[PDB]
């Protein structure tokens, strides 16, 4: 028997050569390869394949190559490829990507992907499956921000803060041993992976280092605490000793130096440059030149992504109100005009498309939206396809190259930058089972189901009083992975090696999975997947014109975006 | 260029299921007074006793239908079905407990089938 | 009032439907959640009126047409489901392809 | 002095011979007996009886026959009787049913029901008090389902699932040791009693048994996992070894056998037959014949209860959409027509009334409503009184026989079936104090207060900012029994004897009360209270006509029910 | 807006009252929670208008009559209580037997 | 509908604005939360209409005047901020001294 390709894709999801539109964008992803054996596809339900003696093995105990969970027929979108496979989970980790079922009767079964008595099933046919998003610029200001992040497919928050204190409202900082300890204890109740940044400020090593020993996963250098040559230097000395990452929001005011002074203080050491375009902060007007250097891991925050007709009006006003600036004080207007620049925001769109900016992030509740990192990544990719065309490297008419370049910006690249890519950031065997299922019509907009440590944590689901789960109102809801003690097993607290060695988890009574930060100090730009480009970026101090390889980088703002008014009630 | 969010653009062609496996057509009759529906991946010799067919021709086989579909037999209905070969290790355990091992043990499978009153052991 | 959890939740649907009907009245093409809210609230108000499940399966296909909604919204809505208290207790209504 | 009976009932609740209407139904319950001493009734408030040296004893310490809690003047509705008594609670258990107060000065005080310094008071005058409902067919799909259940007086959920995974959406299964461990840890946060079912599927004993050792309280056999003779046999062998119950959803498709084949695999062993009418699943069309057998404990799920004019239209459509069936595929229409049958749904109403179906259950979020088990039990009883008349066994014009037959279906019978009736399921001395208070006008519709382990867990209560608790809006709310560590003391996790002996609670850090499942394997139909009838049920394979003792069981669907549009906002 | 918990909750009462008034406008006899919502919202809007507690105790008995509600609803509602901010601060209104 | 947390929350603003507009219609001077709700809902409905951030910064200063609100309310409201989905995605609107 043969099955026509339309009916095959409707039953099992798409197969090799089939294309899928991402939401209401112009972007198409094409299935590159498929791990299945045609005729032996796994599926679950009445009279379906995953039944005892059939596609479910009735012999093997859980330890004998049997899965805890099989996601059937997933369309994976990952830096590693765009392809069709079953995904096998065991002990909260991805253990197999391939073909699940019963080797008794099926050909092509991946040997550790047996469906047995112990196996739960999630149907992913007709879903796109991605890694959980890794947001590395989070202000911990309002605990309601966690569901916002989960609803847009974010599973890891790296940042700092103590709630709506002015330090935290401005900076991703949890300062000092006591605030760090308190926020590690708060984290026990947050249904998302977390890593905490200490204050990257001081002129003696001991005040900075004692934050790493207390359980910080990294540091933040911020101009509001003094982004001085001394604070930069001492933070990077701590980081090189402790094997944690340092993020920087540089001296916008150029008070103690210009960009070249900050780069001399960095002295070739690895650093994560936050909101590298500079609307979110940094040396006016040329901070974005950081993104050309081999020791810089450069991220954007989301409010400039992508460049739209309301962007400048929105940002200029937001900067003036948040800094208490007066429209009638010429120094205030000059400062705002030096910081919010259409020239660098337009160039930032193109630097993303070229693989020169490696990462996205939110700046959640400080100057960015907790639930729009994934959303704005795809809106940027879609705008760039419209304005620049398919990238030269594309084939078959697909946008696969662009899709891998852009999915890397919020999955694997932040994880590499932070020293946590051994645990999270991609759909690979041996990594934690943080997985997001998307209906293609909602791709990048609203996650269907968010799996944390192999258990559903968050889902779009309906009336809990109904006969079935789909009746209205369908809304984002926390699921059983967030309830009781299961919140401890489905989530990771990322901590420094020293805090782990010194027994901070046992001292504080932390019950969450403990993740080790490591391998942050001997990476660079070349380690950013699909986004590894180093180049001399010139920013004209008079016109704010950005040039790369002698060419001005400019594009127009757009009046409309996809993934916007078709989807949202407000 | 009307946009259907999340739409597919499937490639040309057709998918051949169970490619390169021997196919067999047999006649099967529901001799019972209630409907019987048989899924794609049940070892065909182990189906409901009241289905009458050459049970030997079901050994080591299942329906040649898309994964997750089923063949329906109304009460009294006789029809032809196409079978394909089981793959992997060609072992069956459980279900009706007729095999519990290699499907190559034809003699033992049919002896059990006959003793328990599975119709059509010839 | 003695509201149970479902009664509290379903007030949101009524509210979203009122919001959407105001948007339609000032001439906007409705989006996906607006359209779903309007059709869902219509079903629950129909049950309250004492209509049958069969009447609402029919009527729910004629609440909004293609020219009431944005491009692609008809194809995004495959079916709208609601439970409400009929004169004979809670029943499930499914409206198939409500916007053709 | 003498008090007229109307004024007596208004002050103290009804006494012997008085009748009370259940909600807006036609059903009347009559007080059979009263434990009080007239003139020495207990009551609490200003100038009332329960005051120091008066109806409260001021001498005795808590250990000296003093209660932690006295429910005064309760109208108990229980399989054991419909009667007036005070209910005494101590250490979270019912310790006395009788007459509370102070033996210093009152006649007739039950000796362990002293009101002392240590005693809290709940006024139950003019309330109906029942046991918490025991729901034995729960899909754990959406944690919001717990409040839904509490609001309709359910206090125990037995079932399975891991949240909105396809396996869980179809089947009451938490599969394998790891998913079971994870859901036991989730249970620590759910403010209701819980027991978890493992997957009753496999052809070797070890894969099935290892779920019981991991902390499962029972098994579920479901056609979607292969309800084969082998899976049935191995599950019942495990169950007989482990002393846990097995629930079955049989092979609707008749793929590996007809009903007689499933009964031969069962081989006289005890089994709980879920949704025995068969709309919810099972051998088409004759599964309901299971309910005639002595080794079968038969339950209904709630969507068919009772038979109404919208039932068939609703079910046929629900089955087609949930199974992805096409109205233009004749095999799909034939399957639906074979499964949703007015003939068996109408007969199911009468089999409940005759005591042939012993239990109700929800099928919460799979094909049933988490908050309507109690509701639909009484709507069925009311419909049967209207269509069949008072049962022959009634006296005094009351519906007491019917009320005890029907209250048994969702209290004591599920508890007996599951092996947990030593702890829960009835208002008896020595059982856990899971008690539901109902205003008669809301009886079976909306619980007033739900007591879990002797502390209020859930209540219909008003504005928390008000001077008093009754101002609007009055809604269901979680109370102090659900907050902090008290959730551990007010709720039971039911587990297998082996998991308890192997120290699973200590291994997982479970802090909840641990209940032992036992005495499930040497019961039968004769052990179902008021619902013990065995008979040959014939289901005509051509017309789907049900006959018992040579008589067709049929009734009409109704256009209206009580406990419906008078009460609900939607 | 600086909403406190009670302000958030009491928006639900207003919403339920709007729902109930729409049902009454299309000719339905109102049920128990509908009736309670309408009378409760009337009390809180009266306080907002600057009426006295005594005025609302009187007026609340004349918002709905027997022929506005289903059989048995008058006898189910013994009294409706609401707190609202009067010109002289929060006060409790109780309306006794509002539907006679 | 697939509501996210912000969509659920912002239905409250619409509801509070409807409540406040009913109070203004029966002749009341509006209070601080009423005024904030009305101006906030105006901004989010304007975004839905496809107005620019600049248009709403202008219009938001003319929704309510001094004689629509109680004494001191104009001086209590220094600025009203709202985020909504414009045709070009979520943007922040700040209205400075909306009631002069
Ligand atoms: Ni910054
Ligand atoms: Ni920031
Ligand atoms: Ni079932
Ligand atoms: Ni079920
Ligand atoms: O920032
Ligand atoms: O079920």
């Amino acid at each position: 028997m043969k099955i026509n390709r339309q009916q095959y894709a409707e039953s099992y999801g798409p197969t090799v050569g089939d294309q899928v539109r991402l939401a209401d964008t112009d972007l198409w992803i094409e299935v590159e390869k498929d791990y299945t054996t045609y005729g032996d596809e796994a599926n679950f339900g009445g009279g379906k394949v995953l039944r005892e003696g059939m596609g479910e093995n009735g012999t093997y105990t859980r330890t004998e190559n049997v899965l805890d969970l099989l996601l059937t027929n997933a369309l994976i979108l990952d830096y590693t490829g765009i392809y069709k496979a079953d995904i096998g989970v065991k002990d909260g980790y991805i253990v197999g990507i391939g073909k699940g079922g019963n080797p008794d009767i099926m050909d092509g079964v991946t040997p550790n992907m047996i469906v047995g008595t112990a196996t739960e099933v999630i149907a992913a046919e007709g879903k796109i499956v991605t890694a959980g998003g890794i947001d590395t610029h989070v202000h911990f200001i309002n605990p309601d921000q966690v569901d916002v992040a989960l609803a847009n497919g974010i599973t890891t928050l790296f940042g700092g803060g103590t709630g709506p204190a002015e330090g935290s409202k401005a900076t991703t900082v949890t300062p000092g041993p006591w605030n760090i300890e308190k926020m590690l204890k708060s984290t026990e109740g947050l249904p998302i992976n977390v890593g905490i940044l200490g204050k990257g400020h001081g002129s003696s090593i001991a005040p900075i280092m004692e934050q790493i020993d207390a359980g910080a996963a990294g540091l933040k250098i911020h101009e509001d605490w003094g982004a001085t040559p001394a604070s930069i230097d001492r933070s990077l000395t701590v980081a090189d000793e402790a094997d944690v990452q340092v993020a920087i929001h540089s001296d916008t005011l150029n008070e103690a130096g210009f960009l070249e002074d900050t780069l001399r203080a960095i002295n070739g050491r690895v650093i994560h440059s936050f909101h590298v375009e500079g609307a979110g902060g940094g040396h006016a007007p040329d901070i974005m030149a950081m993104a050309g250097h081999p020791n810089v891991l450069p991220s954007s925050t989301n409010p400039t992504r992508p460049f739209t007709v309301n962007t400048i009006d929105e940002h200029l006003d937001m900067l003036m109100v948040c800094h208490h600036l007066k429209q009638n004080i010429p120094e205030d207007v000059a400062f705002a005009d030096s910081r919010i620049r259409p020239e660098t925001i337009a160039a930032e769109d193109i630097l993303h498309d070229l693989g020169i900016i490696s990462m996205m992030s939110t700046d959640a509740l400080a100057m960015g939206r907790a639930g729009e990192m994934v959303l704005r990544t795809w809106q940027t990719a879609d705008k760039m396809k419209k304005q620049r065309g398919p990238l030269a490297e594309e084939k078959n008419g697909s946008d696969n190259f662009r899709a891998k370049r852009y999915v890397s910006k919020y999955t694997i690249n932040p994880a590499i930058a932070q020293g946590i890519a051994h645990e999270v950031g991609s759909i690979e065997e041996g990594k934690f089972a943080d997985l997001v299922l998307w209906e293609p019509k909602f791709f990048g907009v609203k996650a269907d189901r968010v799996i944390k440590g192999g258990i559903i944590a968050y889902a779009q689901i309906g009336d809990p009083s109904a006969s079935i789960p789909t009746p209205q109102p369908v809304m984002g809801r926390r699921m059983y992975g967030t309830v009781g003690d299961l919140i401890h097993d489905t989530n990771i607290t990322f901590m420094s090696k020293s805090s782990i060695q010194q027994g901070v988890p046992a001292k504080l009574g932390l019950k969450r999975r403990i993740g080790t930060v490591k391998n942050c100090r001997n990476i660079g730009k070349k380690d950013m997947k699909w986004n590894d480009v180093t180049t001399d970026i010139d920013i004209n101090p008079e016109t704010y014109e950005v040039k790369v390889d002698g060419e001005v980088l400019t594009c127009e703002p757009v009046k409309e975006l996809p993934m916007a008014q078709r989807y949202f009630l407000f | 260029n009307y946009i259907v969010p999340g739409e597919y653009r499937v490639a040309e062609g057709e998918i051949e299921i169970n490619a390169g496996r021997e196919k067999t057509t047999i006649r099967v009759s529901n001799t019972g007074d209630r409907p019987i529906q048989v899924g794609s991946h049940i070892h065909f010799v182990e189906v409901n006793k009241e289905l009458l067919f050459d049970r030997a021709e079901g050994i080591g086989r299942r329906l040649n239908i898309p994964s997750g579909t089923a063949a329906r037999f109304e009460p009294g209905e006789e029809m032809e079905v196409e079978l394909t070969e089981l793959g992997g290790n060609r072992e069956v355990f459980g279900i009706s407990d007729l095999t519990n091992g290699s499907v190559d043990n034809k003699e033992l499978i049919l002896q059990r089938a006959k003793e328990l009153g599975y119709k059509g052991v010839e | 009032m003695h509201l149970n959890p479902a009664e509290k939740e379903k007030l949101q649907i009524f509210l979203a439907s009122e919001l959407a009907l105001k948007r339609k009245a000032r001439g906007l093409k409705l989006n996906y959640p607006e359209a779903v809210a309007i059709i869902t609230s219509f079903i629950m108000e129909g049950a309250r009126d004492g209509k049958t499940v069969a009447m609402l399966m029919e009527e729910g296909k004629h609440v909004l047409t293609r020219d009431d909604v944005m491009e692609g919204v008809p194809e995004m809505i495959d079916d709208i489901q609601a439970e409400a208290t009929f004169p004979d207790g809670t029943k499930l209504v499914t409206v198939h392809n409500p916007i053709s």
